């Protein structure tokens, strides 16, 4: 299981960009993709989710801004970024929470793809 | 043959014990391991625990000795203490399905739904109507039958057989087994319903191009779910078949197999540490913990 | 090796003898009965040492019969320092009957 992520670069304040995680390899048909980011010298927090069956989950901070959305035929993850600000400006990783041991949760991450925005 | 069933015995008590212990230890010591599902499962491990340190041992010796000796007061509550953990155990693997079955289908609403608040209510409950169906009627005497033969046992301190009036052996039966096991199949069918479905759309999503085969991950679903109904049926289902039979054909099931099919529940309290802690960081534990 | 019992040598060769002994009422009449008889000269042989087999025919020493109370032939009785430890009815095969051996002599 490998997670390759794309989109991220340089943008300019009030500009937007489309990450892209496309997830290669054996993943249980119920499953939830996500996107986090970490700013420099903070924590590792969640930016957008989206469960295999529909359900959306985002944080206050992005709100409105972001959309998640997944592909679906392939285990592939977008979010739309729109209005961005420089407090955006993080290393953003795909994440793909497995339930196919039924028991609990295993995770993978991507390498995670800068993102930078500036005024 | 005969010697053969009592060192059988010791390995039981010892996987319990060891098993439980270990798991307990591992949950407690490790601040990683402290999830709500493990919360559950350490309510789970604590009945089966005491199954380990006290009920099998008692039980053991019934078998070895072919008689009671420790008096009527404490095969009254010893009894209960058996009840008591069977139905804390029983129960707790049925809301363990449903904590599962929220975080697996339904993950963003669980988070908010589940707290640790609520956690700990459901698993007073499960222990409170364990108390109350083992303790409450046991000790107070409303297990008892009016026939003569079985109301010889309650007078002879030597005899503790497991007699039952009708209305107990039903409703004790339903309450420690057959609700958690309905609730279990029922919980658990749509795991496999909604992973059937969600294969379903993902074949529709892609035109007629690829039709999604079971690979890697939904065959390991398959066996775990397997594993958790199998396992925990074949220990429980004859026993309590067996319970509700006896209650209305008494000769029907001889007492050998009685017995016999009631030490392969306790066994299950040895298979439950290995069924529900095999996750990444339980093995990472046990391996930091020895 | 298989010992043929009568009706007054029982007490000396069955309760007074020594180690596990295996004790097949039989009769000439009964199929069932006929169907163990060549079963029991096997076990004779491969069970040398373990126990000793021993036949006694209902028809010509009725006495004994009565006493442990059979109802129905073949009924095998194994023997431990002159007390009955275990009992079987009727026609086995003999990889059924090795299995009721093999686990009570422990
Ligand atoms: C006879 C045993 C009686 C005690 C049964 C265990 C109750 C405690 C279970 C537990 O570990 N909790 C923390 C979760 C619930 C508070
Ligand atoms: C959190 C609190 C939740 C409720 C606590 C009470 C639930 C259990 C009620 C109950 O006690 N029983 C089911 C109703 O009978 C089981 C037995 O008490 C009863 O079946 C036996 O006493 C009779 O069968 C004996 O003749
Ligand atoms: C990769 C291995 C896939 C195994 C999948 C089948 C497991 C069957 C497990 C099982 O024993 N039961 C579930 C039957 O589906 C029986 C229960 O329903 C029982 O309560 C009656
Ligand atoms: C030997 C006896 C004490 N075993 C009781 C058995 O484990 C049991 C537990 C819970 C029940 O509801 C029940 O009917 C029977
Ligand atoms: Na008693």
């Amino acid at each position: 299981v490998q997670l390759q992520e794309s989109g991220g670069g340089l943008v300019q304040a009030g500009g937007s960009l489309r990450l892209s995680c496309a997830a290669s390899g054996s993943i249980f048909s119920i499953n939830t993709m996500g996107w986090y980011r970490q700013a420099p010298g903070k924590q590792r927090e969640l930016v957008a989710a989206i469960h295999s069956g529909g359900s959306t989950n985002y944080a206050n901070s992005v709100k409105g801004r972001f959309t998640i959305s997944r592909d679906n035929a392939a285990n592939t993850v977008y979010l739309q970024m729109n209005s961005l600000k420089p407090e955006d400006t993080a290393v953003y990783y795909c994440n793909v929470k497995d339930y196919g041991a039924v028991l609990y949760e295993y995770d993978y991450w991507g390498q995670g793809t800068q993102v930078t925005v500036s005024s | 043959a005969a010697k053969v069933m009592s060192l059988l015995m010791a390995l039981v008590v010892l996987l319990i014990v060891a098993g439980n212990v270990l798991v307990i230890a591992a949950i407690g010591s490790t601040q990683r391991l402290q999830t709500l599902t493990n919360l559950f499962i350490t309510s789970l491990a604590c009945a089966d625990l005491v199954v380990g340190l006290l009920v099998v041992p008692f039980g053991a010796t019934l078998v070895v000795r072919g008689t009671w000796l420790w008096g009527s007061f404490l095969c009254e509550l010893w009894t209960s203490l058996d009840v008591l953990c069977v139905t804390a155990s029983i129960e707790t693997l049925c809301v363990i399905a449903i904590d599962r079955y929220l975080a697996i289908t339904s993950p963003f609403r669980y988070q908010s739904l589940m707290t640790r608040a609520r956690a700990k209510v459901i698993i007073c409950t499960v222990w409170a109507i364990s108390a109350l169906v083992s303790f409450l009627p046991i000790m107070m005497h409303w297990w008892r039958d009016e026939d003569p033969q079985a109301l010889k046992c309650y007078q002879d301190p030597g005899c503790c057989d497991f007699v039952t009036n009708r209305a107990y052996a039903i409703a004790s039966s339903i309450i420690s087994f057959y609700i958690p096991l309905l609730i279990m199949i029922f919980v658990y069918l749509r795991v496999y319903r909604e992973a059937k479905e969600q294969i379903r759309k993902i074949d529709r999503a892609s035109k007629r191009k690829t039709s999604r085969v079971m690979a890697m991950k939904e065959h390991k679903a398959l066996k775990t779910l397997g594993i958790i109904m199998g396992v925990f049926t074949l220990c429980w289902l004859p026993f309590f078949l067996v319970n509700i039979v006896n209650v209305f054909n008494r000769d029907l099931v001889p007492d050998w197999l009685f017995v016999a099919f009631n030490w392969l529940g306790y066994a299950n309290s040895a298979m439950n540490p290995i069924i529900y802690c095999r996750s990444p960081d339980f093995r990472k534990a046990f391996k930091r913990l020895l | 090796k298989i010992i043929h019992l009568t009706d007054d040598s029982f007490d000396t060769d069955v309760l007074k003898a020594d180690g596990a002994i295996l004790v097949d009422f039989w009769a000439e009449w009964s199929g069932p009965s006929k169907m163990i008889a060549p079963i029991l000269d096997e076990i004779a042989d491969e069970y040398q040492g373990k126990l000793t087999v021993a036949k006694l025919n209902i028809d010509q020493n009725p006495g004994t019969a009565p006493k442990y109370g059979i109802r129905g032939i073949p009924t095998l009785l194994l023997f431990k320092n002159g007390e009955v430890a275990a009992t079987k009815v009727g026609a086995l095969s003999k990889g059924q009957l090795k299995e009721f051996l093999d686990a009570n002599l422990a």
